């Protein structure tokens, strides 16, 4: 990861991780020359947003949810790909708001 | 760095000088080194690397430094540079990890 392509070509490398304590203490860090960060979701309307780019909601749902939820649970905090495997695992049964709430409470 | 290439010039007794340029990371350390040699001006002049030693066996890298160092004892004057001591003999500090012989062939070179 430190060495120069041959005669005048270029190079361009993205390497992800999710352990970055364990690179930090390989001391393995200095090979980059930035650092980006993902968060994670940690509001009620980004999972609005996601529900209405799912088309799960149909607007009464939404509002039932969401409504649940907000006094259902103080802190929220879960991922895209949990969140979207909730939503589908809802969609077979009871698609009522019971189910994603349940699931979204167990979740985070 | 020239006073100690001109004592090796001149001095007919003192055949064996080496030296340790140490300092924190991404200080430029490779960079005066190597000025230093180009600017000395000897006949002989080599460089050992990690990038050199990618992808060998064990066996294979102390061959290669042996040959390397062997090379170096002909003609009356000299010069090696030899790089970033602490990644040639695989150091992580988890273990710790490193590798023995090759540790060994460099302190007895
Ligand atoms: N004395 C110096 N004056 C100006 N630029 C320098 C000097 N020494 C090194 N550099 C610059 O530093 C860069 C190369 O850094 P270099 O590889 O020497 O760093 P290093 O700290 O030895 O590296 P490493 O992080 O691999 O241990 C080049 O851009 C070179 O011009």
């Amino acid at each position: 990861l430190k060495r120069k392509p041959p005669q005048d070509r270029r190079l361009l490398i993205m390497t992800t991780t999710s352990a970055y304590s364990v690179l930090q203490q390989m001391d393995i860090l200095s090979c980059f020359d930035n650092e980006i960060a993902v968060p994670n979701m940690t509001n009620l309307d980004e999972l609005n947003n996601v529900m209405i780019e799912s088309n799960f909601l149909d607007d009464a749902g939404r509002v039932k949810v969401i409504n649940e939820l907000s006094r259902s649970c103080p802190n929220f905090n879960v991922g895209i790909k949990k969140t979207l495997t909730n939503i589908e695992t809802a969609r077979h049964d009871e698609d009522p708001v019971n189910e994603l709430v349940e699931l979204m409470t167990q979740s985070a | 760095g020239a006073r100690y290439v001109r004592q090796v010039r001149e001095s007919d007794k003192s055949r064996l000088v080496s030296l340790l340029i140490h300092g924190p990371a991404g200080s430029g350390k490779t960079a005066l080194a190597a000025e230093i040699a180009l600017k000395s001006g000897f006949p002989f002049i080599r460089l050992i690397s990690p990038n050199e030693l990618s992808g060998m066996s064990e066996s294979a890298k102390i061959a290669y430094i042996d040959n390397t160092f062997r090379d170096a004892y002909k003609s009356p004057l000299n010069i090696l540079v030899i790089d970033s001591l602490e990644t040639l003999v695989d150091w992580v500090p988890i273990g710790p990890r490193f590798s023995n012989n090759i540790l060994q062939m460099l302190k007895v070179a």
